[PDB]
C-alpha cells in the first residue's frame, strides 16, 4: 500500500528526524510509551500509522526509520530521551568513530563493514513493507558523517533497487558562512555522485531560516528545537497526503514526474506561507490571496536566490485545510497575470495544486501559529545557479593551492576525483544557462 | 429487452458516477439500504433499462468501477450509496499511475484488461440485449484516458453493434494543472476519434461561471458541479426510461444528430438555471423557458458558439407540453436568426417531447449541440502541442516507457485533419 | 512572561525581610557503576536488574 | 472471519488479544484453569460415579471434561472434549449476530448445564479455584459472603423458629452441628432459594 | 502408548538433563515434592506425564530416565539439589573412577561392571513401558566420560533392541576452541563406530550458542543455565508433539523415514528462529513470514558451515503455537521459488512440518522471550563435511606424529582401530561428495 521507509544520515541529520517524529506522533495521538488509549486503534498494523509506524499485533508503534550515525555521544542522548521506547534499538545504528568531516573517510574506511549490517536493516524492512513507494533521506551536503556515509549507501539502494523513488534532504551550506573550509570538498564530492543516481534532491539553508524567525515569527535568539520544529512541519505537510486526503490527492511518483524537465537538475525550492506568529495569526486573517502572494514574494524564500535573477520552470502548491478550488484558481490565474514572475516560454503551466481538507495542528509548547488553510510551495527556478557558481570559484582558488590535499592522499586518494566533479560542475552550470536560454 | 450497462472510469468519474447514480436513486425513490419505496408504477416499470434486481428488492446498479487508487473508491464505497455499489464490480490495480498516460495505456492495463473484460461480460450475460454502453472518464484524465483508450478499442472487435457513448470532461482551458496534459489528450483523442460513435464534451472553467451567473453561491462544492453534469446526463436518458410522446433511442437521435462520420464532439444543453428570488419570481413559460434554453450564457460546455455556426440541433423537453408552443418556439427561433444556421442543412433541429418532468419542477427540459465553436479547442491544443513538442519537454518519461515521436506525428496529423474539416464544412 | 517574574522573583526577595523500571535499551555506551563486573543476564534486563540493585549496593548513583 | 469479510472491500486478520492473555495465563507453578466437579442427570443414573473434571480454560474459556476411571465398571473414558470454546446452548442456526460462547457466570456451586446436548450438573469444586472466586467477586458476586448476610438478615419474624428447631437438632450442647443437617435445616428457612454456593 | 526413555551419559550431559525436567516439571506445574495440590490428575498414572513421569499410585512423578556418571561429586550434588527427591536414587548411576578423557578406558576399563547395572534399569524400565518408540541418548564426542561409555552401552542397547529408535545428543567439537588436544583421538573413535550403529544422531555447537547470545538475547557473558535453557528448550519443541496435540502431529518414526536419505549419513542440524530477548519481542512482532526468512538465514545456524558451500537435501519445520496453513504454505512457496537457497535436485519436497497450537511458555528467573508462533528447524546439508574435513587434516598430522599414543598404547590399544577410522572418516567425505554430486 501507500508507505516509505526514512533514512537518516549524519548526527545533524539525526535531531532533525527526531522532532518529525515527534511531530508525527503528535497528530496521531501517540503516546511516548507505544500504544493508544484504551481506544482501539490496533491491530495488525493497519491504520494511520500503517504508513509511518508499525503498531503491530504486539501494541506498540514501531517508526519505519533507520536512524544511522558514526559518533556514539548524541545517538545515545536520544536513546535515552522520552521516545527511546517506541525506537527499534539497533535501527538506531551508531558508530565508535567519525569521518573527521572527510567524505572518502565516511565513503570507504569505516563504510565498507557497517553497510552490510543496514544493508540488513532494509532488506527485512523491504519484506515486511507491502509498496513502499520511496525513502526519505534525511542528510547534509556538508556532513562530518552525513556525506560520505550517504554516498556509498545511496549507491548501494540504487544499484539493487532502481525501480523506486529516492527522496533526498540535505541542509544547503550557507554561501557566506562555513564552519569548515572542508565543506565545500566533500560538498562538490557529493554532487559529482549523486547526479546520476538521486532522484530528488531538496535543499534549504538556515540563514534565511533564521531570517524568517526574527522577521515574523520576531525570534531574536532561535534554537534547533525551532529549527527542527519548522523543518519537521514542512515534510509533515508534503506527507499529509499520505497521512489524510484530500479533494485530490498526489503522490510522490506524480511529484517526480511533473517537477523535474529533464535529467540531471532534480534541484527544487520548497517555500511554506503561513509562518506568521500566533498573536498575529491572532488579531489578522488568513486567505488564499495574500498567502499566495506571500509565498512568492521573494524574501519569504529560504535560499539566497533572487527569482528575477533567473526564471521559473515548475511549481507546486500544497494547500493544506479548509480551501475551495474557487478562490484558489482565480488567485493563481492572478499570478499568472503578473508580469514580474518570470516563468520560462517553454511551460504554459508549471504548477501542481495538492488540496487538503485537514488543517495543521500546533504543537504543545509550540511557537507557530493557528493555521487553518496552509501551503507548501515547491518550485524550481534557474536562479539556483549562482550557488554552485558561489561554489565553483571558491574551490578554484583553494584547489589551485590544494589546500589539506595531505590529509586526503594520505589516506588513499588521488587528484583524479576531485578532476571530475569540476568539468561535471561546469556541466551542471552549461546546461543551466543552455535550458535557461530559450 | 434493452438495457444499457455503464462504465465509470477515471478519478473524475468516480465522483461523476456516484453523483450520478444516486440521482437516479432519488429520482426512482431507493432508500439508501437499497429498498425501493415503490410510489411511481412507471419508475418502477423502466428500472429494468439500467438496475438488475437482487433478493430483496434491492436493484443492483449495472454499472462497473475501475480505478487504481483504493483511498477514492474507500470514500466512494463509505459514501452514503457505496452500499448499494457491488464489492464485485470494484476492480482496480496495485499501482500508482504517476498521473501517466503511456504507463496506464502499455504497463498497468495489460495486467487488468483481462480482469475488467471478464467482469464486464459477466453481467453482459447477465442482461438481455444492451443499447450499448455509456463512459464517464476525462480526456485529460491520467487513469480514465489510459483504461478509456484501451478499453473501447478492445470493446469495438467485441461488440461491433451496439453504442459507445462516451461522457468525458475537457480540462480548463486556461489552467490545466497538468503539464504533460496536453500530451495526454492528444494521445487519448486519436484513439478516440476512431473508436467511438458519441462524446460530451464538458468543462469547468464554464462550471465556475454557472455557479457565478445562476448558482450565485461563491463557493460551492465540486459535488454540486457534478449535480449539474448528472442532470444534464440523466436528462437523454429520462427519453428511454419514460413513456410519452419522445423517440428516446439514441440511435434515433444520433442518425439525425450526426451527418458525417468523424462527428462525435457534442455540447449539453439544460433548462431552467433558477437563483435566489427568481424561484418565486418566474413566469415559467414555453417561450421564456425557449428563450433561456437558447442562451449562450446558459451554455456550458465549451465556448461561445457565436465565434462560428450551428450544424445540428436537438433539444429534449421534459414536461407537460404541447407539440404547438414547441412548434412554435421552432419557428420563431428559426426566424429570428436564420443566416446563422448553416445553408448546408435547412431545419436542421430535431424536438422530442418528455412527458414525465422531474421530481421537483414541472417544466424542464435538455439541449444537445453540434456546432462550429470546436475549432478554437483543438486550435488551442494545437499551440501547445507544437510549442512543446517543439523542443519535447518532459519526453525521458514516455520514452522510458518505450514510446517514440513518431506517433506523436499522426497523433497531431489526424488533428490536423479534423481542423481542415470542421473548417473546411462551414467555410 | 519569565523574565518579568524576574523582578518579583529577585527585587523584594533579593531585598530580604531583612534577615525505568525496565532497564534500558541494549548496546547502551556510558559507564555507569559496576556492569561488566556482573553478568549472565541480558542488556535490557542487565540494565533492569540492576535498576533495582543499583538503588541497593551501588548506591552510590545520584 | 464473516465479519472480517464485513469491514471493507479488503480483508484484515483479527486475532486475540495478548493483553487478555498475558495476566490470565498459568504461569511458572501457578494455575489458572478451574476445575469443578459434578455429576450427570439423565431418566435415571447409571454412570454418575465419574465425576467430570470440568476444565474451564481462564485464558481460552475452553471446558475441558475429563473422567477419572472407577473400578470395575464400564467408564474406560477420560477427556470428554478437546479443549473446545463452546457454543451457547440458546442460540440458532440460521445467525444474523454475533452468536455467544458461555462465560464465567453460571458456573455458580451446585449449577445445571448443557454442553451443547447431555444435560450435565454441578456439585463441588476444589479449594484453589474457590480461593480465587474469594479473592475477584467484581464477577462472582456469589462468592461476596457479605452479600448473603443480607438475604437472610431480611427476615426478622422467624427469629424464635429459628431459635428452638435448630436447637431441636442439637440434644447435648456439644457446640458442633453435621453439614447434612446444617444444609438441610438452611433450605427451608430461605423456602428453596439459597443457591449451594452461599451455603458453601 | 507414547514415551520414550532418556540417557544422559557423561557429566557433560548431565546439566543439560536436569535442566530438561526442570523444564518439563514447569509446564506439567509439577511441585519440587513430586505431588500436585489438592488437585486431581494422579491416578494409575496416565495423564500428561504418563509420556514423560511415572507418578503411579504412590503419586509422585518419577521421570523416565537414567543418570550415568563416574565421578561422585556433580552427581551427588545434584543429589543434593532441589528435585532429588523427585529423582529414583539408584538411576543416578554413579561411579567412583574417570575415564582421564579416554574412550577406550571407559570403553574396558570400568564400564563391563557398569554395563551390566545399567542394563538392569534398562529392562526393568522396559518393561513397566507399554509402547516406548524409542531412546534418548545426551551424550558428548568430546566426552572426559561421554565418549567411551555411550559407545559400548550403544552396542549393547543395539544388539538386543534393535527394532526402535535411537535418538542420540551430543555437542559437536569446536571447529577451533580445543579444551583437550585428545579430542580428535576419541572423537574419530566415537564417529567410526556409531555410523554403523546409531538412527538419528544430532549434534551442537556452544561457539554459535555464544555468538547468539550477545546478537540478539543480549547476552554479552552467559552460563550454562542460558546454555542449557537454550537446548532445553528445542528438545521440548521437538518432543512437544507427543506431549500435545496440534493441526496434525508427527513422530520420531516419521523424523527417521523423511530426514535421512541414505544410510551412514543421518547428521541433520537443528535450529529455533525465536530466539530474541523480550524486550524486542515486547516492542516488535512475530509473523510466519519473518521468522521463515530468519530460520534460513545462514547465521542462525548453531554448525559453523555457510549453506551456500553445499546443498540442502533434508528440512524439518515445527511450528508450536497459534499458526493457519495459508499463510505457511504461501511463505513455503515464496522459500522454494528463492534461488540463493539450494536444495539438491533430487528432492522437490524436502520439508517436513509440524503444527502445534500450544505457545511454548517462559521460564520464571528466565531469559528467553513470550512466544506464541515458534519454530524447530531440522535440517540436513552437504555442508558439514568441513567438520570432518577439518578434523581429519587436525588428526592426520598428530597421527603423523603419535602424540600420547603411549597413553592409550599404554593401557590396551593398538593402532588398527585407529587405523580403521581414517579410511571410515576419508569414504564419509568420499560418500559426502558422491552425494555432492548429481
Ligand atoms: N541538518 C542539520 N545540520 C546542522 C544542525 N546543526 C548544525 N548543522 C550544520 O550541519 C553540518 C553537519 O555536518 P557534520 O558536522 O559533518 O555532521 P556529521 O557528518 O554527522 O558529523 P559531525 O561533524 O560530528 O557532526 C554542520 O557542519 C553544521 O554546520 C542540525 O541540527 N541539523
Ligand atoms: N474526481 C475528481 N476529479 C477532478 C476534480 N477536479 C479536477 N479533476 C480532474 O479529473 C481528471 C480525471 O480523473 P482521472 O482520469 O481518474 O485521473 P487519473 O487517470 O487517475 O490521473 P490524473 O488525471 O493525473 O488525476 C483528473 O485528471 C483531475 O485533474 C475533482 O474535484 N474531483
Ligand atoms: N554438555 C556440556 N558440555 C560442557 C559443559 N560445560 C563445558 N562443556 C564442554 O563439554 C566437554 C565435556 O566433556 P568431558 O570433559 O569429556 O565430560 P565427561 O566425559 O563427562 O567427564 P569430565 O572430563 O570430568 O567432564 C568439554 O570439552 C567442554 O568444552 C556443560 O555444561 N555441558
Amino acid at each position: 500500500m501507500r508507505e516509505c521507509i526514512s533514512i537518516h544520515v549524519g548526527q545533524a541529520g539525526v535531531q532533525i528526524g527526531n522532532a518529525c517524529w515527534e511531530l508525527y506522533c503528535l497528530e496521531h495521538g501517540i503516546q511516548p510509551d507505544g500504544q493508544m488509549p484504551s481506544d482501539k486503534t490496533i491491530g495488525g498494523g493497519d491504520d494511520s500509522f500503517n504508513t509511518f509506524f508499525s503498531e503491530t499485533g504486539a501494541g506498540k508503534h514501531v517508526p519505519r526509520a533507520v536512524f544511522v550515525d558514526l559518533e556514539p555521544t548524541v545517538v545515545d542522548e536520544v536513546r535515552t530521551g522520552t521516545y527511546r521506547q517506541l525506537f527499534h534499538p539497533e535501527q538506531l545504528i551508531t558508530g565508535k568513530e567519525d569521518a573527521a568531516n572527510n567524505y572518502a573517510r565516511g565513503h570507504y574506511t569505516i563504510g565498507k563493514e557497517i553497510v552490510d549490517l543496514v544493508l540488513d536493516r532494509i532488506r527485512k524492512l523491504a519484506d515486511l513493507c507491502t509498496g513502499l513507494q520511496g525513502f526519505l533521506i534525511f542528510h547534509s551536503f556538508g556532513g562530518g558523517t552525513g556525506s560520505g556515509f550517504a554516498s556509498l549507501l545511496m549507491e548501494r539502494l540504487s544499484v539493487d533497487y532502481g525501480k523506486k523513488s529516492k527522496l533526498e534532504f540535505a541542509i544547503y551550506p550557507a554561501p557566506q558562512v562555513s564552519t569548515a573550509v572542508v565543506e565545500p570538498y566533500n560538498s562538490i564530492l557529493t554532487t559529482h555522485t549523486t547526479l546520476e543516481h538521486s532522484d530528488c534532491a531538496f535543499m534549504v539553508d538556515n540563514e534565511a531560516i533564521y531570517d524568517i524567525c526574527r522577521r515574523n515569527l520576531d525570534i531574536e535568539r532561535p534554537t534547533y528545537t525551532n529549527l527542527n520544529r519548522l523543518i519537521g512541519q514542512i515534510v509533515s505537510s508534503i506527507t499529509a497526503s499520505l497521512r489524510f486526503d484530500g479533494a485530490l490527492n498526489v503522490d510522490l511518483t506524480e511529484f517526480q514526474t511533473n517537477l523535474v524537465p529533464y535529467p540531471r537538475i532534480h534541484f527544487p525550492l520548497a517555500t511554506y506561507a503561513p509562518v506568521i506568529s500566533a498573536e498575529k495569526a491572532y488579531h489578522e486573517q488568513l486567505s488564499v490571496a495574500e498567502i499566495t502572494n506571500a509565498c512568492f514574494e521573494p524574501a519569504n524564500q529560504m535560499v539566497k536566490c533572487d527569482p528575477r535573477h533567473g526564471k521559473y520552470m515548475a511549481c507546486c502548491m500544497l494547500y493544506r485545510g479548509d480551501v475551495v478550488p474557487k478562490d484558489v484558481n482565480a488567485a493563481i490565474a492572478t499570478i499568472k497575470t503578473k508580469r514580474t514572475i518570470q516563468f520560462v516560454d517553454w511551460c504554459p503551466t508549471g504548477f501542481k495544486v495538492g488540496i487538503n481538507y485537514q488543517p495543521p495542528t500546533v504543537v504543545p509548547g509550540g511557537d507557530l501559529a493557528k493555521v487553518q488553510r496552509a501551503v507548501c510551495m515547491l518550485s524550481n527556478t534557474t536562479a539556483i545557479a549562482e550557488a554552485w557558481a558561489r561554489l565553483d570559484h571558491k574551490f578554484d582558488l583553494m584547489y589551485a593551492k590544494r589546500a589539506f590535499v595531505h590529509w586526503y592522499v594520505g589516506e588513499g586518494m588521488e587528484e583524479g576525483e576531485f578532476s571530475e566533479a569540476r568539468e561535471d560542475l561546469a556541466a551542471l552550470e552549461k546546461d543551466y544557462e543552455e535550458v535557461g536560454v530559450d | 429487452m434493452r438495457e444499457i450497462v455503464h462504465l465509470q472510469a477515471g478519478q473524475c468519474g468516480n465522483q461523476i458516477g456516484a453523483k450520478f447514480w444516486e440521482v437516479i436513486s432519488d429520482e426512482h425513490g431507493i432508500d439508501p439500504t437499497g429498498t425501493y419505496h415503490g410510489d411511481s408504477d412507471l419508475q418502477l416499470e423502466r428500472i429494468n433499462v439500467y438496475y438488475n434486481e437482487a433478493t430483496g428488492g434491492k436493484y443492483v446498479p449495472r454499472a462497473v468501477l475501475v480505478d487504481l487508487e483504493p483511498g477514492t473508491m474507500d470514500s466512494v464505497r463509505s459514501g452514503p450509496f457505496g452500499q448499494i455499489f457491488r464489492p464485485d464490480n470494484f476492480v482496480f490495480g496495485q499501482s500508482g499511475a504517476g498521473n501517466n498516460w503511456a504507463k496506464g495505456h502499455y504497463t498497468e492495463g495489460a495486467e487488468l484488461v483481462d480482469s475488467v473484460l471478464d467482469v464486464v461480460r459477466k453481467e453482459a450475460e447477465s442482461c438481455d440485449c444492451l443499447q450499448g454502453f455509456q463512459l464517464t472518464h476525462s480526456l485529460g484524465g491520467g487513469t480514465g484516458s489510459g483504461m478509456g483508450t484501451l478499453l473501447i478499442s478492445k470493446i469495438r472487435e467485441e461488440y461491433p453493434d451496439r453504442i459507445m457513448n462516451t461522457f468525458s470532461v475537457v480540462p480548463s482551458p486556461k489552467v490545466s494543472d497538468t503539464v504533460v496534459e496536453p500530451y495526454n489528450a492528444t494521445l487519448s483523442v486519436h484513439q478516440l476519434v476512431e473508436n467511438t460513435d458519441e462524446t460530451y464534451c464538458i468543462d469547468n472553467e464554464a462550471l465556475y461561471d454557472i455557479c457565478f451567473r445562476t448558482l450565485k453561491l461563491t463557493t460551492p462544492t465540486y459535488g454540486d458541479l457534478n449535480h449539474l453534469v448528472s442532470a444534464t446526463m440523466s436528462g437523454v436518458t429520462t427519453c428511454l426510461r419514460f413513456p410519452g410522446q419522445l423517440n428516446a433511442d439514441l440511435r434515433k437521435l444520433a442518425v439525425n444528430m450526426v451527418p458525417f462520420p468523424r462527428l462525435h464532439f457534442f455540447m449539453p444543453g439544460f433548462a431552467p438555471l433558477t437563483s435566489r428570488g427568481s424561484q418565486q419570481y418566474r413566469a415559467l413559460t414555453v417561450p421564456e423557458l425557449t428563450q433561456q434554453m437558447f442562451d449562450a450564457k446558459n451554455m456550458m460546455a465549451a465556448c461561445d458558439p457565436r465565434h462560428g455556426r450551428y450544424l445540428t440541433v436537438a433539444a429534449v423537453f421534459r414536461g407537460r407540453m404541447s407539440m404547438k408552443e414547441v412548434d412554435e418556439q421552432m419557428l420563431n427561433v428559426q426566424n429570428k436568426n436564420s443566416s446563422y444556421f448553416v445553408e448546408w442543412i435547412p431545419n436542421n433541429v430535431k424536438t422530442a417531447v418528455c412527458d414525465i418532468p422531474p421530481r421537483g419542477l414541472k417544466m424542464s427540459a435538455t439541449f444537445i449541440g453540434n456546432s462550429t465553436a470546436i475549432q478554437e479547442l483543438f486550435k488551442r491544443i494545437s499551440e501547445q502541442f507544437t510549442a512543446m513538442f517543439r523542443r519535447k519537454a518532459f519526453l525521458h518519461w514516455y520514452t522510458g516507457e518505450g514510446m517514440d515521436e513518431m506517433e506523436f506525428t499522426e497523433a497531431e496529423s489526424n488533428m490536423n485533419d479534423l481542423v481542415s474539416e470542421y473548417q473546411q464544412y462551414q467555410d | 512572561t519569565q523574565a518579568m517574574d524576574d523582578f518579583d522573583k529577585n527585587q523584594f526577595v533579593f531585598r530580604h525581610p531583612v534577615c525505568r523500571s525496565q532497564g534500558l535499551i541494549p548496546f547502551y555506551m556510558g559507564f555507569i557503576p559496576s556492569m561488566q563486573d556482573n553478568y549472565a543476564l541480558t542488556f535490557g534486563n542487565s540494565t533492569r536488574r540492576a535498576y533495582q540493585k543499583e538503588l541497593d549496593r551501588r548506591s552510590h548513583t545520584l | 472471519d464473516s465479519f472480517r469479510s464485513c469491514v471493507g472491500l479488503k480483508p484484515t486478520p483479527h486475532r486475540k488479544n495478548f493483553k487478555k492473555f498475558m495476566e490470565l495465563d498459568s504461569f511458572g507453578n501457578i494455575s489458572n484453569i478451574l476445575r469443578y466437579f459434578g455429576k450427570l442427570i439423565t431418566h435415571k443414573c447409571a454412570d454418575v460415579d465419574r465425576i467430570f473434571v470440568i476444565a474451564f480454560y481462564l485464558s481460552d474459556d475452553t471446558i475441558s471434561v475429563f473422567e477419572p476411571i472407577e473400578n470395575n465398571s464400564g467408564n474406560a473414558g477420560g477427556m470428554f472434549l478437546k479443549r473446545s470454546r463452546v457454543k451457547k446452548p440458546g442460540q440458532e442456526v440460521f445467525k444474523s449476530e454475533f452468536s455467544e460462547y458461555i462465560k464465567a457466570e453460571e458456573l455458580y456451586i451446585g449449577a445445571t448445564v448443557n454442553i451443547n446436548g447431555y444435560l450435565f450438573i454441578l456439585l463441588n469444586a476444589d479449594e484453589y479455584t474457590l480461593n480465587y472466586m474469594e479473592n475477584n467477586t467484581d464477577k462472582f458476586p456469589y462468592s461476596n459472603f457479605e452479600l448473603a448476610i443480607q438475604k437472610l438478615k431480611q427476615e426478622k419474624s422467624k427469629s424464635r423458629e429459628i431459635t428452638q428447631v435448630f436447637a431441636a437438632a442439637d440434644y447435648n450442647h456439644t457446640k458442633v452441628v453435621p453439614y447434612n443437617t446444617f444444609r438441610d435445616i438452611l433450605m427451608s428457612i430461605t423456602m428453596g432459594k439459597l443457591i449451594d454456593q452461599e451455603l458453601i
